């Protein structure tokens, strides 16, 4: 079976600028290559069939180019809606194969996050349950750490993180920080704060509410 | 005329039946290379004109089985399609 | 419209089987043949196996041990594949894709996701998130909304129906004591709101359920 | 349509024996490919219908001459074989 | 002569996971290679045909798969009856050839 | 039935020669080639050749030295490998293998041993192993025995014909003084021996010598 080695797994790329994408199969495949893009979440959309042809709806930027083994997928000044995995698949030999990927990130100019800090809702406080929830938007770059505060002191029990991929509108990240307690404990405390460090800037960006 | 219109017929669906059931009959092997329909019917019209170039041939049992039809039907079909076209020919040699 | 069809996700026992379907539309040849991929989380594309419906037949990796059934029933142009024994390996998202016999996958269907575990179905609870009372208002707002509780994945959140696309974050869920939660956060000029309706929209394929709710300043 | 079949059992003949005698052949000559019997009844198809796609031939000398019996007999009974049937459809192309 | 590489020569695993014996020829073979357990003391015994396909009697654990070079016997779920050498065998060219074994050890 | 049968063992000096013999059964067709596999202890499989029985051609492989001449019996359905001029590098297990010439070798003799060597043959004596009249019984008992002074190799042990199959450990031969010996055990439950007869059988086919020992407890 042919083996399609998409070499380097990741390319990180200046927006604007030219990039592209290597497969090489384990043997000669003539130009029967296909290439298609799949978003976080997305299902994969076809790119370009047989190593160049083009495809109704896919931007012009796109093209490729090969015949053989070697093969190359080429974006034409690249944005952030094609961040994005590429796959390379062969349709010369049974069975159909597909290269493993390769992850396409883009350099961006540094964004501090926006830090929005929510306390627990009505409805959920109604049940037994408390959730305060801090969203540290459309930064870049990816390193960045959060920290809870309740009173003052640092909490660190009940706290999940969740980050997103890179953003294929802006370029950014972004990350969730939320701290679940139990309704009783939510409200033996006054001031519940979330601090976010990023690089943008040596102070911390802090965001607070009272519950008082 | 007629005659040679219905053996163009029959060849041209020779071909078409040839090509469809080389690709169901050769995809499952691995390493076949007569999986696709396009190039499939590239390779009956080499295989009913014995011309033969061997770019692509089956590898399975019944791929070579399906060769054999369109050898037997495709090749004397052809030979029809051949000869009213030589006849043809031959009449404005008299013609001058 | 959308050309191939499939269930959003399957939750199914350790050792149990399930029949996940592909439900075709559009142009149909006799040429067609239906594909069967998958995908691991974090991982790339797996070919599984291929039939042609017009004819019956099915071919299969043989790299991969053969835990998949494929039919097809011309009728309700409808592919069937039987996974049979499942287990914890077997978690993914199942693609079904077309091809012309021509070598390509033009067409894919948005997948079914499909969780092998012990666990049961469980609905999301939905809260909103709206900004506290000293929070400062800028030239734009935060909202959002927290999913919490379900299982198995996953959900799908939309902001008025899927009309508010720009300034959306659906942040990954995240696996706790056999439930899942996730967040989605949504960024309106400051002007519009409350003036002009928020609401989020939730999904959750597995117990059949989808969920509203409106975002509103807190009294 | 008697001598239709009597050269139809030639050929089948003509493809067994070549396909035992060209392994027979080939077999002790360091690369030969011709060396299991479905295959090389494959390759006696593929000469005796004169399509020679090339995937398999032999290279032995014993092996090149049980090609030539092959190709003389073998392709005369083909050729016996494609004329009794586009005789054959001739007729019903004047039968309508 | 097709020499066929049998890396590594010895497999060690655990009772129950899965396992894979690698075999790869000097030059393509299309698929024509096949699979023989040896036991201690005993005569080798076909397992595979043709780089996929079954034989009778042979447990439905193993299986073979790849073309051309990279030719792959795996078993599904080890347990102490496979524990033997294994060879692989090609007919595609003369002379037919063997590889040069790979142990399994649990 | 088995459906190749080779003798079990050749003792031959270094300088002679010797035949071997391959008896063939089952189906038998035209198309059939019988192949010579040598394996020398502790080594991998090496093709001798092939010889196609319905015609008498034979085939050699060309990269070690021709010390081997195939000959078949139609009548007899039996194929011979005559080996000639032997060494200490053709001491090996000779196998013959049947193919139908599609490629791979659907069936196999059980090989035939064969040894260059001066010495001569000698048969085994086989000594019981019963416990000690002090070692304690546990819910299973271990029982054993002793072959000693054969040459050349090998030998055949089995407990009950056969019928003890589980619990049994025969052990690698080893070489003194040109004279070789093992040691098998068995295992079976404390509750059935001696009430229930436990006997090995040791074969000696160089010798063509066949023994049994019962087992039974000391006096
Ligand atoms: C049931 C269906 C059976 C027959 C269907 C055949 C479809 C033909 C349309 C070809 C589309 C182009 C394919 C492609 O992009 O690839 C080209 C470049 O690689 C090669 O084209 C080809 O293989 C040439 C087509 C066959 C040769 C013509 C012989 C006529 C008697
Ligand atoms: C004295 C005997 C001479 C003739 C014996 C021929 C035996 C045919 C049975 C084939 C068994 C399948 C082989 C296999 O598993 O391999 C297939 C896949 O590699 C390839 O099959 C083949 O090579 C196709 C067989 C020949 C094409 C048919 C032409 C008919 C006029
Ligand atoms: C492997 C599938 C077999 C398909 C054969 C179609 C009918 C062939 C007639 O010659
Ligand atoms: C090398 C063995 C020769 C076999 C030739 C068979 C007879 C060929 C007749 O053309």
């Amino acid at each position: 079976d042919i083996l399609l080695t998409q070499s380097p797994a990741i390319l990180s790329v200046s927006p604007g600028e030219r990039v592209s994408f290597s497969c090489r199969a384990s043997q000669s495949i003539g130009t029967d290559i296909h290439w298609y893009q799949q978003r976080t979440n997305g299902s994969p959309r076809l790119l370009i069939k047989y190593a160049s042809e083009s495809i109704s709806g896919i931007p012009s930027r796109f093209s490729g180019s090969g015949s053989g083994t070697d093969f190359t997928l080429s974006i034409n000044s690249v944005e952030s809606e094609d961040i994005a995995n590429y796959y390379c698949q062969q349709s010369n030999r049974w069975p159909f194969t597909f290269g493993s990927g390769t992850k396409l990130e883009i350099k961006r100019a540094d964004a501090a996050p926006t830090v929005s800090i929510f306390p627990p809702s009505s409805e959920q406080l109604t049940s037994g349950g408390a959730s305060v929830v801090c969203f540290l938007n459309n930064f870049y770059p990816k390193d960045i750490n959060v920290k809870w505060k309740i009173d003052g002191s640092e909490r660190q029990n009940g706290v999940l993180n969740s980050w997103t991929d890179q953003d294929s509108k802006d370029s950014t990240y972004s990350m969730s920080s939320t701290l679940t307690l139990t309704k009783d404990e939510y409200e033996r405390h006054n001031s519940y704060t979330c601090e976010a460090t990023h690089k943008t800037s040596t102070s911390p960006i802090v965001k607070s509410f009272n519950r008082n | 005329w007629r005659c040679a219109g219905a053996a163009t017929v029959l060849l041209v669906i020779v071909l078409l039946a040839g090509s469809y059931l080389a690709v169901l009959a050769e995809r499952g092997a691995p390493g076949a290379q007569l999986i696709t329909y396009p190039r499939a019917l590239w390779w009956s019209v080499a295989t009913a004109t014995t011309v033969g170039y061997g770019d692509l041939y089956p590898v399975t049992l019944w791929g070579r089985c399906v060769a054999v039809v369109v050898m037997v039907a495709g090749i004397t079909s052809f030979g029809l399609v051949t000869a009213a076209l030589a006849t043809w020919f031959v009449g404005q040699c008299q013609q001058q | 419209q959308v050309q191939l069809q499939q269930p959003g996700a399957e939750l199914v026992k350790p050792g149990a089987s399930v029949k996940l379907s592909c439900k075709a539309s559009g142009y149909t040849f006799t040429s067609d043949w239906i594909h069967w991929v998958k995908q691991r989380p974090g991982h790339g594309l797996e070919w599984i196996g291929e039939i042609i419906p017009s004819y019956g037949r099915a071919n299969y990796n043989e790299k991969i041990q053969k835990k998949a059934t494929l039919t097809a029933d011309k009728s309700s142009s409808t592919a069937f594949m039987q996974l049979s024994s499942l287990t914890s390996e077997d978690s993914a998202v199942y693609y079904c894709a077309r091809e012309r016999g021509d070598g390509y996958f033009a067409v894919w269907g948005a997948g079914t996701t499909v969780t092998v575990s012990s666990a049961k179905t469980t609905p999301p609870s939905v809260y909103p998130l709206a900004p506290g009372s000293a929070a400062q208002t800028n030239s734009m707002v935060t909202l959002g909304c927290l999913v919490k509780g379900y299982f198995p994945e996953p959900v799908t959140v939309t902001w008025n129906s899927g009309s508010l696309s720009s300034g959306v974050h659906t942040f990954p869920a995240v696996l706790q004591s056999d439930l899942y939660t996730l967040s989605s956060s949504v960024t309106v000029p400051s002007s519009s709101w409350p003036s002009e309706t928020v609401t989020c929209n939730v999904a959750h394929p597995a117990s059949s359920t989808k969920v509203d709710k409106k975002i509103v300043p807190r009294d």
